[PDB]
């Protein structure tokens, strides 16, 4: 019979009636499960041994995708779907969350012989990538409400990811002054939604699937790792004091995350070679956080 | 009438006591003398109190249970219950040929089995007379051949008339509900009635 | 917004007539809840064929007999007699599969519902598709 | 639930075989599933035991159908001890893995049938599987 | 028969063997422990022991069957001491390294039968398995 | 303890040879098995009855009650 | 529990007359817990023996001198004198138990009870079995 | 149901008399709690011997002197004089053990309590067993 290989698969995200086949996929992980109500009615009459278990709900699925950067920048739609406002090829973090509910979309995981798993009512809840000395890759995390098995599906023949972008060394700046001795710049963006369970007595003897959710908060964060370097005795630029507001940018040849004003906290580790670690979050009144997506030649 | 339970209705295993509280209720005129002596006078009648707690009840089981309870509330009769922990059939035989000599009052009782019963009722077991619906509790036992001497915690409510027959098995408490005035049942989204409990109380 | 399921795989039983009936129902999502009314199958005909392969030039194993059961309730039945079942059984692949030697692949099938009239547009519609399997029987 | 038509029969050597089918119609709309039995009118069962599924296979034996107590739905399928001997004669010499007494004797299936109860020959297969002979010691 | 209910009999050497059954049908749907002893009137069980599990095997012994209590449901399967001695003589000598008392003698089955006027053959197999001999020294 | 009980006669024999597992529904095999794990439990609980009569003494649990029994399997 | 129930081991102590006290009792558990009555052991004779090996040709190293101390109450006693113990110790294997060096293997044993009586119920049962071990001593 | 502890290892002190006393107590478990009454040691004698090895033909290092202290309280004392301690010390193994050069293995010992009379059965009973060690002393 037909076995199902992960390497022989195709992941298509269905949004607005168009299929976004996300090629250049390094690895994805997903699971499906059901919720049970298992009670044991041991009584003084009969100290029974057999439980009363009924399947009544579908446990929400947690799908994680690892997607390489591409020249056609389809992967920026994950920021677009997660709530960021768009102007050109740059994504803004809005001052306030636009809507109460996230942007919902369906997703297919295609396989050979018309086999498919249909995740519905999905939303992008996490996107983080590490700019480092290895090839950058953004791990997106989406949560589903209802999963199903379907025969025919949506396959993104045209909308697809192009060639992976060549590696380019990261560099973090303050205005235009470079920060020396970078190790690993990791950026994190989240849409911490929550499922609104509305399982009621009208759903008795039926399988319940989560359908609606609301956004608790959105945020942009970055953890920067440096080597503890000082150029002067009693230096003022490079030290361990906190910085309430400072313009920061984690720049690459193909992407640049901008914090117009940042709150930096420093942490020193007395390891083999001393390392300082930053904790960059935008300030209260900071302008929207920028995320530029340069395909080629900026 | 009979309170439904897995013995009467085995098709409903959800019925059946998750926990039963058999309380002792003997009102007494207790007085604490200034010299340290405590004097208590028994005047009001004693009555067993039964607190029954039910496990998760499915809709059909609760439908049967509350149908029976509402029939109780309608026809107004008494509601018999059978505690299963005291259902250890420790006395075989038929008790019709067992005579209890008349003119007996108080805790002690003397009954002649005439060589019919097999099995010894140990202390702590239940006891009930055929005519009166009161339920006693054996506290001590002593037999000399066929004659049995049984001591009961509550004094015999009625003096034996020479025809009352012992009932060592299938003893039912003639109780009355005490939660009737405000008795609500909650239905969960899981589909079960949770926290169903009864506060019964023996009448007479 | 959801997906359809046009691909359906049928399993027939050897030496037994096979009967499948389809109901077409009109649907809508509006302020009032989902209103469903059966589609009136007038001038609606069906036609299905089975071949051993998708590629052009495939041998026609058999063809399905089409009928309409109830126009008012929008029910149409697509089935084949027992002799057609035997014919398909003869032409099936001889390759068995372990854990269930009964099932054998018979070929691919399609069903088109059409409405042909002078005033009606020449419109066809492939309602389903898939593969046909056979559960071999020993009786008869 | 789903389908469970596939059940294997283990018939005993030197002993007549008889199976008792309590036909039933369970419906799970109400939580205590309805125990309504089907009513056996205009019903006939036919079953043959044939070695292998290939066409032209020789008929090892044939089941003998009995319809009794039509009101409550039960029915019986059986075959005489002579049929058992004929089955055991043609059984393969290779023994089953889990039981060293059973030997594969062939395949089978029984087919219910309505004969013009509503001018329809609504005949469909009930069950199926493999027939296993269990070697005896008494005779 | 009962393929899942195979039980190996153990017969002691130098000791007459005795095994008793109880045919006692149950119906616990009304209430648990509702069991009625089956009437065994005009029932006659019989069995045999053979060295190998195939045709042409040499018979080792035949159980001396009986019906201890008619209408009470207590049947008995047994064989005398001389038959046990014959079994011990015929039993194999491939003694186990950790059960040096038990040797395999053969395979056994017993069939219950109805011989009622106004009825037909009702043979049915109720026991199945192997016969193990336990060695003895006290004679 | 100094002397003990030693099971000279009651002992385990030879280990059974390996045989591949198989899971069925009635008599229809379930394809592509990997690992069938079965679990059975008797989830008892100790009844601690350490009282003031055991002061200046070492207490050892003696009695227990069965909360539940169950049979489970993960396929 | 095919044979696991009626098997126990005996360790006769060297230079001491070995005597085992048995108490038959008819325990009823299926009908109701905690109900037991003695077996009326009148006409229930006992006999046992010991042999070095389980082969057909084995040496009768000793034999229990069984006796029914109480006809009722189901009390019996199997015992062997000092000479039999000495014979067993002399005719025992020289290989010592590692977990208990004083014990060495002597042989196998069985016990049969024969309830011969006027009633035609002259049944026999093997109520005991196992291995016989000798525990060495120095007090002589 | 619990186990016994017949195996006891004794440690004697060189140049010092060794005294061990045993009390035999009747016990029972009934409705009333454990009732213990001392066993009356009448016609009860003890006898113990020590050899350097378990195997037959072992050299007898010494023998214990036996006495009964109190029959009513069921107390019997088993001991040896200082000269016997010296005798055993001379015959002990010369192999020392580090972390405690004092102790040396002396041999194995057994104790049998017996009751011999015309009306009494010829019954012996090995009450204990084990090994005898010596704590070498320098004084005397």
């Amino acid at each position: 019979m037909f076995y199902s290989l992960m390497r022989e698969s195709k992941i298509v995200i269905e949004y607005d009636g168009r299929g976004y086949h996300f090629d250049a996929l390094s690895n994805y992980d997903a699971s499906t499960s059901f919720q049970e109500f298992k009670t044991l009615r041991r009584t003084i009459h009969n100290r029974t041994n057999y439980a009363d278990s009924i399947i009544n709900a579908q446990d929400p699925s947690s799908i994680s995708l690892a997607i390489n950067f591409s020249t056609t920048l389809i992967e920026s739609n994950f920021f677009d779907w997660m709530g960021f406002t768009r102007e050109g090829n740059s994504l803004f973090l809005p001052r306030n969350t636009p809507n109460i509910e996230p942007i919902m979309f369906n997703m297919y995981i295609i396989n050979h012989n018309n086999s498919c798993i249909y995740f519905e009512n999905c939303y992008v809840s996490t996107v983080d990538f590490s700019l480092d000395k290895s090839i950058p890759i953004l791990n997106v995390g989406i949560e589903s409400g209802k999963f199903s098995e379907v025969s025919t599906f949506r396959d993104g023949y045209t909308i697809t990811q192009g060639e992976v972008l060549p590696y380019s060394a990261p560099a973090v700046y303050t205005n235009s002054s470079p920060l020396p001795a970078l190790i690993s710049a990791s950026m994190s963006f989240q849409q911490q939604c929550s499922w609104r369970e509305d399982r009621n007595i009208f759903d008795i003897n039926k399988i319940y699937t989560n359908k609606r959710a609301y956004v608790n908060e959105m945020n942009a964060s970055a953890t920067l790792a440096f080597y503890y370097v000082k150029r002067l005795v009693g230096d003022k630029f490079l030290n361990l004091d906190p910085e309430t507001r400072t313009p920061l940018i984690i720049k690459n040849k193909y992407v640049s995350i901008t914090f117009p004003l940042a709150r930096i906290s420093k942490r020193l580790n007395f390891s083999d070679l001393y390392q300082v670690e930053y904790d960059v979050i935008p300030t209260a009144d900071s302008d929207p956080v920028e995320i530029n997506f340069f395909g080629e030649r900026k | 009438m009979r309170l439904p339970d897995p013995y009467t209705n085995p098709e409903y295993p959800g019925l059946g006591f998750e926990s039963v509280n058999l309380v002792d209720n003997d009102p007494m005129i207790r007085d604490e003398l200034p010299n340290g002596k405590v004097k208590e006078v028994k005047i009001s009648a004693q009555y067993w109190g039964i607190n029954i707690s039910y496990p998760e009840l499915f809709p059909d089981e609760y439908a049967f249970l509350d149908s029976r309870l509402l029939e109780y509330k309608r026809t107004g009769d008494y509601l018999d219950v059978l505690l299963p922990q005291y259902e250890a059939f420790r006395v075989r035989g038929d008790t019709k040929s067992v005579t209890i000599p008349a003119g007996q009052k108080g805790s002690q009782i003397i009954l002649n089995t005439n060589g019919t019963l097999t099995g010894q009722p140990k202390a702590g077991d239940l006891f009930k007379l055929s005519t009166h619906p009161k339920v006693y509790k054996i506290t001590n036992f002593s037999s000399s051949g066929n004659v049995w001497n049984i001591s009961l915690y509550p004094d015999l409510f009625i003096t034996t008339t020479g025809s009352e027959k012992p009932v060592f098995n299938g003893i039912l408490f003639r109780t009355k509900l005490m939660n009737g005035d405000s008795f609500g049942s909650t239905l969960n989204n899981n589909g079960t009635y949770s926290g169903i409990s009864l506060s019964l109380r023996e009448s007479l | 917004m959801s997906t359809e399921n046009r691909v359906i795989d049928l399993v027939v039983d050897e030496n037994v007539p096979y009967g499948l009936l389809m109901q077409f129902m009109d649907v809508d999502d509006s302020v009032y809840p989902s209103t469903s009314k059966p589609v009136d199958l007038t001038d609606f005909s069906l036609r299905g064929s089975i071949k051993s392969s998708l590629e052009d030039g495939a041998e026609t194993v058999a063809s399905f007999t089409t009928a309409i059961v109830d126009a008012a309730q929008g029910v149409a039945s697509i089935s084949l007699p027992v002799s057609a079942v035997t014919t398909i059984a003869s032409k099936a692949s001889k390759e068995r599969d372990r854990y269930n030697p009964r099932q054998r692949l018979a070929g691919y099938y399609d069903v088109i519902i059409t409405r042909t009239a002078v005033g009606s547009a020449a419109s066809s519609f492939r309602i389903m598709e898939g593969k046909v399997y056979i559960s071999d029987g020993v009786t008869q």
